[PDB]
RNA sequence: GGAGGGCGCUUACCACUUUGUGAUUCAUGACUGGGGUGAAGUCGUAACAAGGUAACCGUAGGGGAACCUGCGGUUGGAUC
RNA sequence: UACCCGCAGAAGAAGCACCGGCUAACUCCGUGCCAGCAGCCGCGGUAAUACGGAGGGUGCAAGCGUUAAUCGGAAUUACUGGGCGUAAAGCGCACGCAGGCGGUUUGUUAAGUCAGAUGUGAAAUCCCCGGGCUCAACCUGGGAACUGCAUCUGAUACUGGCAAGCUUGAGUCUCGUAGAGGGGGGUAGAAUUCCAGGUGUAGCGGUGAAAUGCGUAGAGAUCUGGAGGAAUACCGGUGGCGAAGGCGGCCCCCUGGACGAAGACUGACGCUCAGGUGCGAAAGCGUGGGGAGCAAACAGGAUUAGAUACCCUGGUAGUCCACGCCGUAAACGAUGUCGACUUGGAGGUUGUGCCCUUGAGGCGUGGCUUCCGGAGCUAACGCGUUAAGUCGACCGCCUGGGGAGUACGGCCGCAAGGUUAAAACUCAAAUGAAUUGACGGGGGCCCGCACAAGCGGUGGAGCAUGUGGUUUAAUUCGAUGCAA
RNA sequence: UUAGCUAGUAGGUGGGGUAACGGCUCACCUAGGCGACGAUCCCUAGCUGGUCUGAGAGGAUGACCAGCCACACUGGAACUGAGACACGGUCCAGACUCCUACGGGAGGCAGCAGUGGGGAAUAUUGCACAAUGGGCGCAAGCCUGAUGCAGCCAUGCCGCGU
């Protein structure tokens, strides 16, 4: 059967070696081939899979640039003095000095503008989870400050696919002296999303696995067995400009929600992330 | 060409494409619709057609054209559609007859009353 | 009584079938691709008419987007 | 029943389309990018001859519109009868079979062609001349036509076949000259860099600022010597050579093409082409080497709320070489080849002669190449004795702009891909050349405090209810560069 | 954008068959036949005398009149007969539509009317054998949905009236 099955290598391995598009986990692409087995001609597999790369999953593909970033955290952390008076002060230091690397790109950044408002104003319809999860974890790791300022003290563990930006972040975990009580591991969602948990962070998840198929979206939280979530969005809408192209992230909800154990909680709309809160029976 | 050039290959002429995808020898077809709804014409124009479409008996579901200023058709009714060329609307090139079948007309009309099934009233 | 005829009997081709096996063909199609047009992104700008701008052909490697780099070629050539 | 006669009686019998420019033929109201026509260009925001309605006019009539099919229009399928530099159009460039086509003198044959005759091409209809239903339509007599095909009988300008000759197109050969024409060996010099001595040590390379690399195990720079690899400066001009692509060091061997020139011989062995064969830069690939520089990916240093665009520092393929495959370009001279005809002048290169080469030149005879220009040709720009002019022979490609030089089905490959080559849908265009003008991160031309300069001011955290901030005891209010 | 097709296919002799020449049907022998002047296959379409468009050359079309071929529920095959492998003959297989006491049988409007369905669309379950034509008969006569007519729709041409 090497037809198609020692055509799945040949077509994989190309992609998980290059320097250039090596930001991923070898399950990660492992899975996307045998679902894309059928899907592109015979001689056209790994061809049209670079579609992917780059009309579809681009920008990740060269991904985001760790040896950038570390050139803004090495040109970062040792800027200020370490005022660490006590234990709670290598937090304070530890909260602007990790502030500034979630803000290169303007995604998590427009989530800065969320760090002392709705960081706690989320904990009051899911507890205080302990076991929790995270999708698209690309510059969203140093929430953990803003999230035990609550209580969250349980496993946090946010996957993202980046691997040239995951361990341009993982190295923080002494080199920046970040809490010893979280994991972080790779992982996508539009793969990979069985387990169980309790909190179901999605914060780049967006509607990239929307993407992967036409409405596709319902599968992943019920995959993960769980009872909440928090989903947001941006609402840059330029003065009616964004209308139509960004008010689809929601109506795909509404209105594929009735018949199932999903239901919804709350819902929101300020700065420039609009947060979900979900509920099963 | 040269004159030893056309003893082997003959002028091959156009295949004489119409400005309608089928016909079956038939001027006009009836139809009945499924949905009714308005779309946009063009960008230039700024009016609301009655684009709606009818699905014929052969298998086609081809969009044609109703005009008038009000007609009262029902989704289960058979419905005439003949030829036409309209470029304001794209992907329409048909239209839709007046006055006969389970189809009503306009009333009140003396003008152009040959077309939409106007009748004459006594004056 | 024979000749021979006829019925039966039976061999030949041969339609209808029947089991496998391919070709062409046909209609929907479970799994789908990209185009397409509606749309629509207060982008010249990561380079704010100074963070100092040729166009294209063939081919190869990088093609979140028209590109950009290597090699060779052409005039059909922003200020100049 | 046709036809004919009599009585009453203008009594029962005219609608529809169009009404901007095509394409003859208009006023107002309602509505105000809203509601509506539609074939093309389009029309519709308090004045619609483009909508609806009223009136009027035009087309036409027992019929007026719309839709569908074919043809003309459409020279928009060109044998009659158009193009191929730039609009969509000549294959990257040649050798050639089956085809097409092929000069001159004489003779034969009579297939093609031409003429005459016979047979035949059934009727209606088309065509011409007449008659008959009151007339017309319809029907009918006679004649003609059916462009075609075949047989017999003739003529012999051209074509073709057979036989016999000539030379004006010229093959080949003898005697010469010019060339990076192509390929296989060898040799020389300069330069970069690496590998060895002597001498000389915190600087070197490199970017408008910074840094990485390279250095105290002898860097950079300089001299000498050696190894390895690649390219041939000045000479070098759009010169020469080849069908095209392509190739510039002296230089040995092998060998091809083109051209000049006074004399012989052989007597159109001639032009062109599908399929096929062969050649075809660079890039890329397979089987083996070389590897000093440069240089696609990849990564160090800059840089910025992101330069894998450009700058700088290195390097794996590749470039080089032997043996193969693929046959892709602005492979452009955007021009297929061959032959013939055609007012001329002015610059290079390369042969053979005359003349006093005594003024190293004039006056003749060829090939190749550049520029200008008249007639003529073409929309225009231009070409214009190398044709894109005037004739002829042969072949290929293209029938609107996108989709698309794509997909599928064959062929050609170990791959990357190429060749032959669509059907739907979308749109009223698209593309070209000459103008008029705007404009340009404007310079050669050009006038003015155009920026100054030379006796002097305005510019005052006060105020003149005219006034550049807070003001509702400001707002019942003007006007915002002597260019609002 | 279908490149080779064909082993009773090609050719000679003999035998046999048909009203006649023939691999139409056999034996034997032979290795040829066709084909870029387009073999086969696929798709589609009746042809001709004409009509329509056009000044012609052409293109398109094949209805009505007429020549010829093919077909007769769907396949195959055969007999009677001078001429047919037979449209209202027959036998048989399959499908469909009926009858029946479950052994089973019969029939064909792609004839004129008419019905159901499909389709933007095309007729009356009519009259007469007077003439014409055909079959039978010595003649007379009869048969003849062929023909000759009527009714219906302005489909087209032409004329007249309002
Ligand atoms: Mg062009
Ligand atoms: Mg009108
Ligand atoms: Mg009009
Ligand atoms: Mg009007
Ligand atoms: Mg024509
Ligand atoms: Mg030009
Ligand atoms: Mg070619
Ligand atoms: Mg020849
Ligand atoms: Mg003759
Ligand atoms: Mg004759
Ligand atoms: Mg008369
Ligand atoms: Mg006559
Ligand atoms: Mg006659
Ligand atoms: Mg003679
Ligand atoms: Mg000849
Ligand atoms: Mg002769
Ligand atoms: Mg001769
Ligand atoms: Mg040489
Ligand atoms: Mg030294
Ligand atoms: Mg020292
Ligand atoms: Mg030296
Ligand atoms: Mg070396
Ligand atoms: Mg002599
Ligand atoms: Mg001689
Ligand atoms: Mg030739
Ligand atoms: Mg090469
Ligand atoms: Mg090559
Ligand atoms: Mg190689
Ligand atoms: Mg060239
Ligand atoms: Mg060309
Ligand atoms: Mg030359
Ligand atoms: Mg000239
Ligand atoms: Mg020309
Ligand atoms: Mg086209
Ligand atoms: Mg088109
Ligand atoms: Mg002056
Ligand atoms: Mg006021
Ligand atoms: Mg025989
Ligand atoms: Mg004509
Ligand atoms: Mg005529
Ligand atoms: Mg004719
Ligand atoms: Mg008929
Ligand atoms: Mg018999
Ligand atoms: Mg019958
Ligand atoms: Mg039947
Ligand atoms: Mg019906
Ligand atoms: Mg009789
Ligand atoms: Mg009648």
């Amino acid at each position: 059967m090497k037809t198609n099955d020692n055509y799945i290598e040949e077509v994989t391995a190309k992609v998980l070696t290059s320097g250039k598009y090596s930001t991923l986990y070898p399950p990660t692409v492992r899975r996307v081939t045998e679902r894309l087995f059928d899907r592109y001609p015979p001689k056209q597999l790994e061809k049209e899979v670079r579609k992917k790369l780059h009309q579809a999953y681009g920008a990740y593909i060269g991904g985001i640039d760790g040896k950038r970033l570390e050139k803004k955290i090495e040109k970062i952390i040792h800027e200020i003095p370490n005022p660490t008076t006590d234990e709670a002060t290598r937090t304070e230091w530890e909260k602007e000095i990790c502030l500034k690397i979630l803000n290169l790109h303007t995604s998590t950044n427009e989530r800065t503008v969320a760090y002392d408002e709705l960081y706690q104003k989320i904990f009051e319809v899911t507890g205080v989870p302990t076991s929790i999860t995270d999708a698209g974890c690309a510059l969203n790791p140093f929430s953990f400050p803003f999230f035990t300022e609550a209580g969250m003290l349980g496993q946090y563990i946010g996957f993202d696919l980046d691997k040239g930006m995951i361990e341009a972040i993982e190295h923080s975990l002494r080199t920046l002296n970040a809490p010893e009580g979280i994991v972080v591991k790779q992982g996508d969602i539009l793969s990979d999303p069985s387990g169980e948990s309790d909190l179901l962070l999605m914060f780049k998840l967006y509607t990239l696995l929307d993407r992967q198929e036409e409405a596709s979206g319902l599968k992943i939280l019920q995959e993960w067995k769980y009872k909440n979530a928090v989903i947001s969005f941006p609402i840059k809408t330029i003065s009616g400009r964004d209308v139509g192209m960004e008010e689809n992230y929601t109506v795909k909800f509404e209105n594929d929600l009735v018949g199932s154990d999903l239901r919804i909680m709350q819902k929101l709309k300020l700065g420039n992330e609009m947060y979900f809160i979900v509920s099963r029976l | 060409a040269t004159v030893n050039q056309l003893v082997r290959k003959p002028r091959a002429r156009k295949v004489a494409k119409s400005n309608v995808p089928a016909l079956e020898a038939c001027p006009q077809k009836r139809g009945v619709c499924t949905r009714v709804y308005t779309t946009t014409p063009k960008k230039p124009n700024s009016a609301l057609r009655k684009v709606c479409r009818v699905r014929l008996t052969n298998g086609f579901e081809v969009t044609s054209y109703i005009g008038g200023e009000g007609h009262n058709l029902q989704e289960h009714s058979v419905i005439l559609i003949r030829g036409g060329r309209v470029k304001d609307l794209p992907g329409v090139r048909y239209h839709t007859v007046r006055g006969a079948l389970d189809c009503s007309g306009v009333k009140d009309r003396k003008q152009a009353r040959s077309k939409y099934g106007v009748k004459r009233p006594k004056a």
